RNA sequence: CAUAAAGACCAGGC
């Protein structure tokens, strides 16, 4: 749903690198180079953020029970 | 899945 | 009506007098645990906190039982009922009434299930008498049943979500009769086919083969390490096979400490060539074959499932016949422990370097496939010119498809041999097919060379349309491509008109397993 | 349900000991050390240090079940040399080892900075 | 073709030898579309492709493709007078001519698979019973099922915390929406035999990933009660039952009930604890209040109070619980490789590599050779290529443009051995391990079947009334 | 019958990793400090959450799961906090805990990210790592969150939110002079980054008089401790375990008879 | 009424309207609602007439 | 005008236009609409 | 107690033995207010 | 009634009816739902052992998938249909004549 | 402690 803080295999904090990854993809970068400019070098910190499904942006389309 | 004498 | 109420399956006689709901019985999932004996099972602590055992009170256990009364249903090793000579039953669960916890000879405390009790274990369907054997209890933290690996083959179990029942003996005569009649060490050999039911078969069998070559030289450190795992060990370290330049042991010299007593056996190994025993070198065997275990020590020969598995005359069988059952239990245990603990030093895997052949095996695989296809074109061209004479007992269709199936079945075993003679010594497919733990020699041929030819209803793939098999081909086509000869492998992938046929064959092979069990399970009731 | 907590691996319970001595009967001058609430990290250390002593014949360790938390070490020595004496001398050898390595590492990390 | 009189769903079969013509306009038939071939060339030109990638602002779609006479619906009876070409680039050229008079052509030959079989990578490399095993097992893989799972009050819904889309994806998971709502996590698998606790279809799995959320989930079940008036002097009411007024007042802990007779959301509820307090007056009251099950220890999520079709008060309590994976739970691959968990080791005990990447999951080698699942191995190689290059790999079935030698040539460039193998070290003693262990990232699924929903014991409980034997279930 | 003298050489030093080399020691010692870098180094992390008002999208203990995995600056004052079981106080005290507090209310039309910047402590030496932004939950117009987290002391054998490190790399013997692993075809394997071979060789030649020495490490860090104080605290911790065994051991064979 | 069909109160909407009514935009439809639960008609095979 | 060997984008683009128009449950919706529009009359 | 409506989300106090409807919207689904006893979690 | 309980008939003839139509929608995963809304069924009884109605057939090329079918006693009877298989809807023959 | 009926169909696990 939301990005995991602290990768399962290593422990490197990926959970502060998601909006920077969207900002790097928005300009011109390829996915591997936008993963390279973040300091993610070994592939168990690249399946985290290469293959993430961001479902918190569609659970925020419904009105809360207390407006 | 092999032959006629084997298995399907 | 009263006929329908006393009628058959789940009635009052097939459902409430022969088979019935019983109590003191637990049921959960099985998982492996290689650190257990054959004689044992590991029970979780919540099941062991719910089930009980009614134990009488004598003046030899009055202190341990007043200890077991003073703690109960808050601490786990306790009790939950005190039963008097009147038959009156006072509880320790809710409102324990602490003025009335005094015991006396003749009363009985209803104890919780501890380590070392005798139970009965079960997997359904129970097709023979090896499928319900009396284990022994050891209590382990997490939440599944845990049993040894060699006990898998009687119960026909596997550890992908099975469930197995256990029934707990209550009286003392029935615990004595289960102890002296139906324990799992007492049932190693079967009366059905006078051989053992339990053999050393999984990962420990591939590593038992790779532990007993002539290459396996152990240094001093892992001799200390592996000798730490023998319960039937002398206390003495054997003097090594090599004393200079530095002390090195061998695999057969560590394995010959496991083998009990002084037993004598002569077997072979799966790659013993047929033309070796005739001429010279019959008592040397340059491939280190022909196992000889003489005066209780493995002199020579590579072990495999021919020597340790489930056959007649194997090493576990001879050790059962000569020494007993209490020593064969320890034999199974010590093999599995020391070979697992060496197996994390050696290690094992399967990749896809273990599934690919060099660039000159592929070329004559396609040369013999092109040979088969050209000869089938010659036979079909011969039959269309009205020149094919029938055979005694056959029609024209039968002699046609019998000799085409002859040509194609003789040209996928050739590719099978081209795949078998092109493997290596470090390979892992070959290291599983040889050791006998898993695999067969047609799987190596289907993975590497040719999948084969499918067939539904016992013959080659039929004309399911009018005069065609699928709408891509032309009408009345009888070639090898049109009717199911899968000439690719599992690594080169399948074409669409070929994956569909392989799905047909696998479908038939799934229907037969889906259907057969009702007929067999009906016969086996009617005989019994 | 039956998942234990994580402090059953290194917290000592009330009543059980950290170490236990019992004389082995198969071979004379051998002994068996039972450590509670310990694992491979220390047992591999004491095994590999007891195999640097010229008066130690056998030295090994095992964990008899990994869901438990307990380790067992077996020591056989020569005559005129006790096995627990070899055990203590191994441990003081390890203490002097790690203290020398600690002093050298902090001198090296002070030297790597400021050029 | 060009739709003058006849609607496009009829079928017109002419069997020449039988000397008759059958025309069917009846309902219930099944059919699929195809591409018309003329003399030898197709009719779908590039003029129909360059204005079809522009659908958002051109008003050109599939119905203008049918109405132009370049596709056509063909059903099963009319597929016996047809002559298909399975692919245009290889079967309609000038070669040694098998057939020269094709009348149709397929779109792509991987559109013969269903919904659960289009989530298998490389199905043309697997043994077909394994495809049949996974085509009935991605129906019980816990994931996210629909986006408004908050509003819905269903019984027994399982929701996963951190799903991920696959790294090795078929080209027809863009069409059945699998990257919006996936079920499963790309995990670092090792096919190796390590301690013995992964024999006969089991898994060693990393405990220090379970401590970071690996395959963790949440479980919602709901409860309904409904007050009713069944007699002239009998009526059911949401009231908190007291001791000396109501009669059947057992060991359940009634004090968490509020003034309304309903537990407010937030408080945690253990076993045998009353969640709805309802009572009925006696023909001076007797209670009919509901419990929970045995040994859950969950938290009430939300409580919803309304009036039904009749007009009586009607409540729904949804209760959640979090379920951490443990050593009885059942996991599966996308290739029929089911198996439980065997034991969990920490990170200081798993076999690491020369940069410290322990596996998440260790599975046995023996599950590979006898059942011949080598689509598993090619997605475990293609996954290692795809996590390093930065793409997401293609696994659509009948390519003939993705070989094992091309994948191996790509893995040879990123500093790895071209057949996937790596040098693991041991975690218990630090020594190397003599063989080289096949390592790589694959996509495991967490299945529905847990061990807290299956454990069971019995000693002297309730009996039936008719034959006085113990109960059922 | 005695020790050896290992020697350390430090190859690189940043504030995220320490490359160093230990000459002349055993494989059991290099492994055991490779395992105390991971498990047995104490550190501060959140271990107690009490949520007062949660109307967000994620549920309560999802958020109480994502707060335990935020690393707290544990540099100087982890030797001065007790364990909670060693301290003879009441159920909490400021000698073995650090109180936090989050309180975020959303009012605007834009969504609001709740980062680790919103965690406000009482002691300014144990703070979350700010001086990017570890996201906790995204909120909508009309949703809130407030809570009161504490922070205990423990090491990575309890729960792996208390391990101070990322991947600890460790290798020895880059070219098989000892033949611990055996390659089937040694012309397909790329050479290790610490190797000394020629451009056209595969393995060092075998020698029977070998021994594993000259171990090679690389100790990453996640953001709590300095990369060069996981090492010193690891060595002092392992030394403290061995000294405790010699204490109760010498009390045992002192009190055997 | 089968959901998302032409005689339903959800046909032809956009995503903000479906999200406003607490409905999912992905949920394909093709099912009824009888007494709270959600039924679906299985297509039954037949021999041709 | 011909499409030689660029077929790998043309085939999945006409599958893309197919699934963009119709969908996956068109059999259910279209059969029920043919019920309630013509059959009850 | 105090219940929150399901369409306009305004707080209104429904007393026992009374029909369940809101005010100025006409809607019949109420949701219970969150409790005020506090539950302590762990981050483990 | 006959949508609510399955039995495709009357209430007072609730044993001479073909059950198993109109069953409860399945909501574990989204592809479980998309498979359940696209599912065929054949009314041959599920204790018979004639294998000819249960095998895969040449006419299922492209219209019913070959791989997806259950285990147990229902093999090959319950079938799930393909991706581009459109089951027809019907028309009146009056213009064609 | 005591009380939570019972039958029919359906989808699943080994
Ligand atoms: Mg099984
Ligand atoms: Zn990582
Ligand atoms: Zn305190
Ligand atoms: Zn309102």
């Amino acid at each position: 749903m939301i990005i995991p803080v602290r990768c399962f295999t290593c422990g490197k904090i990926v959970g502060n690198k998601w909006e920077a990854y969207l900002g790097l993809l928005q300009a011109e970068y390829t996915e591997g180079d936008a993963l390279d400019a973040l300091g993610l070098k070994r592939y168990c910190c690249r399946r985290m953020l290469l293959a993430h499904v961001d479902l918190i942006e569609k659970l925020l389309n419904y009105a809360p029970l207390e407006k | 899945i092999w032959g006629i004498g084997c298995n399907p | 009506s009263l006929k329908q109420r006393l009628k058959g399956k789940e009635g009052r006689v097939r459902g409430n007098l022969m088979g019935k709901r019983v109590d003191f019985s637990a049921r959960t999932v099985i998982t492996p645990d290689p650190n257990l004996s054959i004689d044992q099972v590991g029970v979780p602590r919540s099941i062991a906190a719910n089930m009980t055992f009614a134990e009488i009170v004598t003046p030899f256990n009055i202190d341990r039982l007043q200890e077991l009364v003073r703690r109960g249903n808050s601490q786990y090793p306790g009790a939950k009922y005190i039963i008097r000579d009147n038959g009156d039953r006072i509880d320790l669960r809710f409102h324990p009434k602490p003025s009335d916890l005094h015991l006396q000879t003749g009363y009985k405390v209803e104890r919780h299930m501890c380590d070392g009790d005798i139970v009965i274990f079960n997997r359904q369907p129970t097709l023979h008498k090896m499928s319900m054997m009396g284990h022994r209890v050891r209590i382990l933290p997490w939440s599944t049943f845990r049993l040894n690996l060699s006990v898998t083959t009687p119960y026909n179990a596997d550890f992908d979500g099975d469930e197995m029942n256990l029934h707990l003996p209550q009286s003392l005569e029935t615990r004595a009769e289960i102890q002296e009649l139906a324990m799992v060490p007492r049932m190693i050999v079967t009366p059905q086919s006078n051989r053992p039911v339990m053999g050393i078969v999984q990962d420990t069998l591939t590593a038992v083969r790779k532990f007993t070559k002539r290459d396996v030289f152990l240094e001093r450190g892992e001799v200390m390490n592996l000798l730490m795992f023998l319960s039937t060990w002398d206390g003495k370290v054997p003097q090594p096979a090599i004393l200079k330049p530095r002390p090195l042991w061998t695999g057969k010299q560590i394995f010959s400490l496991i083998i009990p007593g002084h037993i004598n056996c002569i077997r072979t190994h799966s790659t013993h060539p047929d033309d070796e025993d005739s001429g010279p070198y019959k008592h040397i065997s340059p491939g280190d074959t022909k196992v000889v275990v003489e005066n209780g020590e493995l002199i020579m020969g590579i072990l495999c499932k021919k020597s340790l598995g489930t056959s007649a005359g194997s090493l576990v069988h001879i050790s059962y016949l000569e020494m007993g059952h209490d020593i064969t239990r320890l034999f199974y245990s010590n093999i599995q422990t020391v070979i697992n603990n060496w197996l994390l030093i050696e290690g094992h895997t399967i990749g896809i370097g273990d599934s690919i052949a060099d660039s000159k095996t592929y070329q004559d695989i396609q040369n013999t496939i092109k040979k088969a296809k050209q000869d089938v074109i010659e036979v079909i061209e011969k039959a269309h010119n009205n020149e094919l004479e029938p055979t005694p007992g056959n029609t024209l269709r039968q002699t046609f498809e019998n000799q085409v199936n002859r040509i194609l079945n003789d040209a996928r075993d050739k590719t099978g041999s081209s795949a078998q003679k092109s493997l290596s010594e470090y390979n892992n497919f070959k290291s599983m097919v040889v050791s006998g733990a898993k695999g067969s020699k047609i799987n190596i041929s289907q993975v590497i060379a040719v999948v084969g030819q499918q067939n539904v209803e016992g013959k080659r793939i039929p004309f399911g349309f009018k005069h065609r098999t699928l709408p891509h081909f032309i009408k009345d086509d009888y070639g090898p491509e049109s009717r199911g000869f899968v000439e690719n492998s599992y690594l080169a992938g399948l074409t669409p008109t070929e994956f569909f046929f392989h799905a047909m064959g696998g479908r038939e092979g799934l229907i037969d397993t889906a259907v057969k069990t009702a007929e067999t399970g009906y016969i086996q009731r009617r005989l019994i | 349900m039956n998942a234990p907590p994580a402090f059953e691996s290194f917290l000592l319970f009330e009543g059980e000991k950290k170490i236990t001595i019992n004389k082995d009967t198969k071979v004379p001058n051998a002994c068996l050390f039972t450590i509670n609430k310990e694992d491979h990290t220390l047992g591999n250390i004491i095994k590999s240090q007891l195999l640097k002593d010229p008066q130690v014949l056998f030295a090994g360790y095992k964990v008899p079940h990994p869901l438990e938390h307990k380790i067992i070490i077996r020591v056989q020595t020569t005559p005129d040399y006790s096995p627990q004496e070899a055990f203590t001398n191994a441990i003081t050898d390890l203490i002097s080892e790690l203290s020398l390595l600690e002093e050298r590492f902090r001198v090296a990390i002070k030297d790597k900075q400021e050029g | 073709r060009q739709m003058d009189i006849i609607v496009s769903e009829v079928s017109m079969i002419r069997d020449i030898r039988e000397r008759e013509i059958r025309i069917y306009t009846d309902a219930g038939r099944i059919c699929r579309p195809l591409l018309i071939v003329e003399k030898q060339k197709l009719l779908l030109k590039k003029r129909h492709i360059d204005q079809l990638k522009e659908r958002e602002y051109n008003n050109y779609s599939w119905q203008d493709l049918v109405a132009s006479g370049v596709v056509e619906y063909i059903d099963t009876l009319e597929e016996e007078t047809v002559m298909l070409a399975m692919t245009p680039d290889d079967l309609q050229e000038k070669e040694v001519a098998y057939c020269s008079t094709y009348t149709h052509c397929e779109i792509h030959p991987s559109m013969i698979l269903g919904v659960c079989a289009s989530i298998i990578p490389f199905p043309d490399h697997n043994q077909s019973p394994r495809n049949t095993y996974q085509s009935a097992m991605g129906k019980q893989a816990m994931g996210v099922y629909i986006t408004n799972f908050h509003v819905r009050m269903d019984t027994l819904a399982h929701v996963l915390y951190y799903p991920q889309k696959p790294l090795v994806t078929t080209r027809s998971m863009e069409y059945l929406r699998f990257r919006e709502l996936p079920a499963g996590i790309n995990s670092i698998v090792a096919i190796a035999s390590y301690t013995g606790y992964n024999q006969e279809d089991s898994v060693i799995m990393n405990r220090s990933a379970v401590d970071r959320g690996f395959f963790r989930s949440v479980f919602y079940r709901s409860y309904k009660e409904q007050e009713s008036k069944k007699g002239f002097d009998q009526e059911e009411v949401f009231e908190k039952p007291t001791r000396e007024t109501c009669q059947g007042m057992r060991h359940a802990i009634y004090d968490k009930l509020d003034d309304d007779g309903l537990i407010a959301p937030g408080v945690r509820v253990s076993g045998d604890d009353v969640i709805i307090g309802k009572t009925v007056t006696l023909p001076t009251k007797r209670d009919c209040s509901t419990f929970l099950r045995t040994s859950e220890t969950g938290i009430v999520d939300q409580v919803m109070v309304t009036l039904n079709q009749e007009g009586y008060k009607f409540c729904k309590i949804r209760v959640r619980s979090v379920r951490i994976p443990q050593i009885g739970d059942k996991f599966a691959s996308r290739h029929g490789q089911k198996g439980t968990c065997g034991i969990q080791y920490r990170q200081e005990d798993m076999p690491f590599t020369c940069e410290g990447i322990t596996p998440d999951i260790i599975i046995n080698p023996h599950a590979i050779p006898s059942r011949m699942t080598i689509g598993h191995l090619i997605e475990c190689l293609q996954g290692k290529v795809s996590a390093n290059k930065g793409e997401i790999g293609d696994a659509t079935p009948f390519n003939d443009a993705v070989n094992v030698q091309k994948i191996s040539n790509l893995l040879s460039d990123y500093g790895y051995h071209l057949r996937g193998n790596e040098v693991l070290y041991n975690g218990f003693t630090g020594r190397k391990i003599t063989s080289q262990i096949f390592i790589g990232p694959t996509y495991y699924q967490r299945l529905k079947h847990m061990v807290d929903d299956k454990i069971h014991s019995r000693a002297r409980g309730p009996i039936q009334i008719l034959n006085r034997q113990p109960m059922e279930g | 019958p005695y020790a050896n003298q290992p020697t350390v050489r430090i190859t690189e030093l940043t504030d995220e990793n320490v490359k160093f080399i230990i000459e002349n020691t055993d494989l059991a010692v290099a492994n055991s400090i490779r395992r105390v870098f991971i498990a047995e180094v104490p550190i501060i992390a959140i271990d107690w959450v009490q949520i007062d008002a949660n109307s967000s999208v994620l549920h309560d203990e999802f958020i109480a799961h994502r707060l335990g995995l935020i690393p707290l600056t544990s540099d100087d004052i982890v030797d001065k906090l007790q364990y909670s079981r060693d301290c003879t106080c009441e159920e909490f005290c400021p000698e073995c805990s650090v109180e936090f507090t989050l309180d975020v209310r959303c009012n605007e039309d834009q969504t609001r990210h709740v980062t680790s910047r919103d965690l406000i402590s009482n002691s300014p030496r144990v703070i979350p790592v700010t001086s990017d932004d570890i996201l906790i939950v995204k909120l909508r117009k009309g949703q809130e969150l407030r809570l009161r987290a504490y922070a205990k002391k423990g090491f990575g054998k309890e729960h792996a939110k208390w391990n101070p490190t990322a991947g600890v790399a460790f290798e020895y013997d880059p070219d098989n002079a000892l033949r611990h692993t055996v390659y089937p075809k040694p012309e397909e394997w790329p050479k290790s980054e610490y190797s000394e071979l020629d451009e056209d060789e595969s393995q060092a030649p075998y020698d029977p008089n070998g021994k594993p020495e000259r171990f090679y490490y690389n100790v990453e860090s996640c953001g709590s401790l300095r990369p060069e104080t996981i090492v010193l605290s690891a060595l002092s911790g392992l030394k403290k375990k061995l000294s405790d065994l010699q204490t109760q051991l010498s009390h045992e064979i002192q009190s055997d008879v | 009424i089968m959901l998302r069909s032409t005689y339903c109160l959800l046909n032809g909407l956009t995503d903000r309207d479906l999200c406003e009514l607490n409905e999912c935009p992905l949920d394909p439809g093709g099912y009824f609602i009888i007494n709270g639960s959600e039924k679906v008609l299985i297509a039954q095979e037949k021999m041709a007439t | 005008e011909i499409t030689p060997d660029l077929w790998q984008e043309a085939c999945w683009i006409v599958i893309s236009s197919y699934f963009d128009e119709k969908g996956l449950v068109r059999q259910q919706l279209d059969s029920f609409d043919e019920f309630i529009q013509m059959s009850v009359q | 107690m105090i219940y929150i409506c399901g369409e306009c989300h305004t707080e209104n106090e429904i007393k026992s033995r009374d029909p369940i409807r809101c005010r100025e919207c006409g809607y019949r689904i109420m949701y219970k207010k969150r409790t005020k006893r506090l539950v302590v979690f762990d981050a483990r | 009634y006959s949508l609510a309980t399955g039995n495709w008939g009357d209430q007072k003839k609730a044993h001479q009816a073909r059950a198993g139509v109109s069953q409860v929608l399945n909501r574990l995963t989204f592809a479980s739902t998309l498979s359940h809304l696209r599912r065929l069924n054949s009314p041959i009884g599920r204790d018979g052992k004639l294998a000819k109605p249960r095998q895969l057939h040449n006419t299922l090329w492209g219209m019913v998938c070959p791989a997806e079918t259950p285990e147990g006693h229902a093999v090959g009877l319950v079938k799930n249909l393909a991706l581009m298989a459109y089951i027809s809807v019907g028309s009146q023959p009056s213009p064609i004549l």
